[PDB]
RNA sequence: CUUUAAAUCCUUUAACGAGGAUCCAUUGGAGGGCAAGUCUGGUGCCAGCAGCCGCGGUAAUUCCAGCUCCAAUAGCGUAUA
């Protein structure tokens, strides 16, 4: 129940010195513990059950049966996520799937259509992605019209914050696994795509590492 | 050969989905707190939305500079003025995208009726304009979907003829009265 | 496409006429044979007349012996079997009555566990079988 | 039994049960407001096991 | 009273005109898509349901009947291009 730090990123932030996670997304640090989204965010963060899918072995005694689950996860206001588990218990099964969404955590950074004014509401720009026979589309959209999809990526949009998106399909998107990821890897692929507002020359801050290092070095070995 | 109209146009539209909760949902919420009928009052006001929606983004394709975007674009936007939708610190094309169901179900005149505190209830505003006592302007109207523009609000009153705010007491009293009078006697 | 040029149009005409030609549903509702091995030449109804009553066996997975009406038609004469819906609704229609024979569904195709017969009886002695299932008429004999 | 070919035997012998009263409706303006309000507001499907609201445990 | 070649249709004003407002609101479904009971009785691969998968072999969440539920609601269901 109680923390327990056991890797240097949650014992750094533990050690109240980290102001939030965008840092560590600009030093594309890898996440170990769950617990430290937890941290950071607060009570903004639900979970979402999405189908639970009866996958099965075969033995020489019959046929032996194990659960295979999925959620989403993801606040209102920036970052989304998903996790697949599969394991014999539906319960153990659905921590599992949980835990590991609280693991792959990615932000998304939403633009505008044309005009300019208020919030951010939609996508920058027309982003793709695949893992499979899947080649899901995003598109921009203009201010309050509502996404339109399949309901489910309906509800992981919902989960994600961008209310407004067309969409565009292809392959058997019947399987609900390849189709889920292929719509995560084309909603992670937002801050991995060039910018004209971003063609100013980067700053290089002082690491997080770089200045904690005697502490860690004394706080643990 | 004969001198008749054949002008016919749809105003509500059935969605693709059949079966869904949160469409579903939010159309129930929108009928409970709303008082409406059924689902086609609800449907007419988004399809209504749905065309200055869709007008919206044919204005918006168009280029800047040009006199025919200029002149609907004035011409729409003076329009949801005197609608009492907008206000007067947004009158930008780009505020039209942001309005919501709300927006249009609020202006109402069962809605209206009933914000204006000269009813008791949602339902009871309803059959209250549907039972023909308050009139606009000197003239009674007994259908809901009346949209109230900004400027006819303060002309909401109960009429000539109705009891309720003077006149000659309807079929219940009178009654009443004539079979007391008779059962005295 | 393949082809990509200004004056290229006869071409690619020609290849969309044919692949369009060599499609199977395309094909079916667009030549004269399909219409005219159709008992009902794209009617939705059709009257007819009935000379007996078999009923046909089940399909391989369930048994269960369905009854039927084999019903002659009057604008052409062909023998073709119906279906009635409802069960226990044999002892409403009798010899020589007059039937309605409609569609099934599935677009003039065998359905579900009924093998060969395509049809069905909707009304029969100008009466539907909804209102003799429910009670809510009488057959005139 | 006996005789194969003979139809409506599930209807030809069975028990018949006489209709009951019927009260008033609200058509359909309230009557899904009261389908809300005994649905959602007062209990709440498990995450995970659903529950309808005609599941009469 | 008005409209109308004269009527009828609408509106207006008189007199009547509802307490279970009997002045009674119908159509297909309730295993999945597809919203909605492992409710209660009946025959138990027979009779049937089902556009697809299938459900029926002596406790059927699908068949036949009563209550409750679910969708549009003066509208709803089926077939055909």
């Amino acid at each position: 129940k109680e923390w327990l730090p056991v890797t240097k990123l949650g014992r750094l932030v533990k050690d109240m010195k980290i102001k939030s996670l965008e840092e560590i997304y600009l030093f594309s640090l890898p996440i170990k513990e769950s617990e430290i989204i937890d941290f950071f965010l607060g009570a903004s963060l639900k979970d979402e059950v999405l189908k639970i899918m009866p996958v099965q072995k075969q033995t020489r005694a019959g046929q032996r049966t194990r659960f295979k689950a999925f959620v989403a996860i993801g606040d209102y206001n920036g970052h989304v996520g998903l996790g697949v588990k599969c394991s014999k218990e539906v319960a153990t099964a659905i921590r599992g799937a949980i835990i590991l969404a609280k693991l792959s955590i990615v932000p998304v950074r939403r633009g505008y259509w044309g005009n300019k004014i208020g919030k951010p509401h939609t996508v920058p720009c027309k982003v793709t992605g695949r893992c499979g026979s899947v080649l899901v589309r995003l598109i921009p959209a203009p201010r309050g019209t509502g996404i339109v999809s399949a309901p489910v990526p309906k509800k992981l949009l919902m989960m994600a914050g961008i209310d407004d998106c067309y969409t565009s399909a292809r392959g058997c998107t019947a399987t609900l696994g390849n189709f889920a990821k292929a719509t995560f890897d084309a909603i992670s692929k937002t801050y991995s795509y060039l910018t004209p507002d971003l063609w100013k020359e980067t700053v290089f801050t002082k690491s997080p590492y770089q200045e904690f290092t005697d502490h860690l070095v004394k706080t643990h070995t | 050969p004969v001198a008749r109209s054949w002008v016919c146009r749809k105003t509500y539209v059935t969605p693709r989905r059949p079966f869904e909760k949160s469409r579903l949902d939010q159309e129930l919420k929108l009928i409970g707190e709303y008082g409406l009928r059924n689902k086609r009052e609800v449907w007419r006001v988004k399809f209504t939305l749905a065309k200055i929606r869709k007008a919206a983004r044919e204005l918006l394709t168009l280029d800047e500079k040009d006199p025919r975007r200029l002149f609907e674009g004035n011409a729409l936007l003076r329009r949801l003025v005197r609608i009492g939708v907008l206000d007067e610190g947004k009158m930008k094309l780009d505020y039209i995208l942001g309005l919501k169901i709300e927006d249009f179900l609020e202006r109402r005149l069962q809605t209206q009726v009933f914000k204006l505190g000269l009813a008791k209830s949602i339902h009871h505003a309803r059959v209250l304009i549907r039972q023909r006592h308050i009139r606009v302007r000197k003239q009674v109207v007994n259908i809901p979907s009346f949209i109230v523009r900004l400027d006819s609000q303060k002309h909401i009153d109960f009429s000539l003829r109705s009891p309720y705010g003077g006149g000659r007491p309807g079929r219940v009293k009178r009654k009443n009265a004539k079979k007391g009078q008779g059962g005295a006697g | 496409g393949k082809c990509r040029g200004l004056r290229t149009a006869r071409k690619l005409r020609s290849h969309r006429r044919d692949q369009k030609w060599h499609d199977k549903q395309y094909k079916k509702a667009h030549l004269g044979t399909a219409l005219k091995a159709n008992p009902f030449g794209g009617a939705s109804h059709a009257k007819g007349i009935v000379l007996e009553k078999v009923g046909v066996e089940a399909k391989q997975p369930n048994s269960a012996i369905r009854k039927c009406v084999r019903v002659q038609l009057i604008k052409n004469g062909k023998k073709i079997t119906a279906f009635v819906p409802n069960d226990g609704c044999l002892n409403f229609i009798e010899e020589n009555d007059e039937v309605l024979v409609a569609g099934f569904g599935r677009k003039g195709h065998a359905v579900g566990d009924i093998p060969g017969v395509r049809f069905k009886v909707v009304k029969v002695a100008n009466v539907s079988l909804l209102a003799l299932y429910k009670g809510k008429k009488e057959r005139p004999r | 039994h006996g005789s194969l070919a003979r139809v409506g035997k599930v209807r030809g012998q069975t028990l018949k049960v006489a209709k009951q009263e019927k009260k008033k409706k609200r058509t359909g303006r309230a009557k899904r407001r009261m389908q809300y309000n005994r649905r959602f507001v007062n209990v709440v499907p498990t995450f995970g096991k659903k529950k309808g609201p005609n599941a009469n445990s």
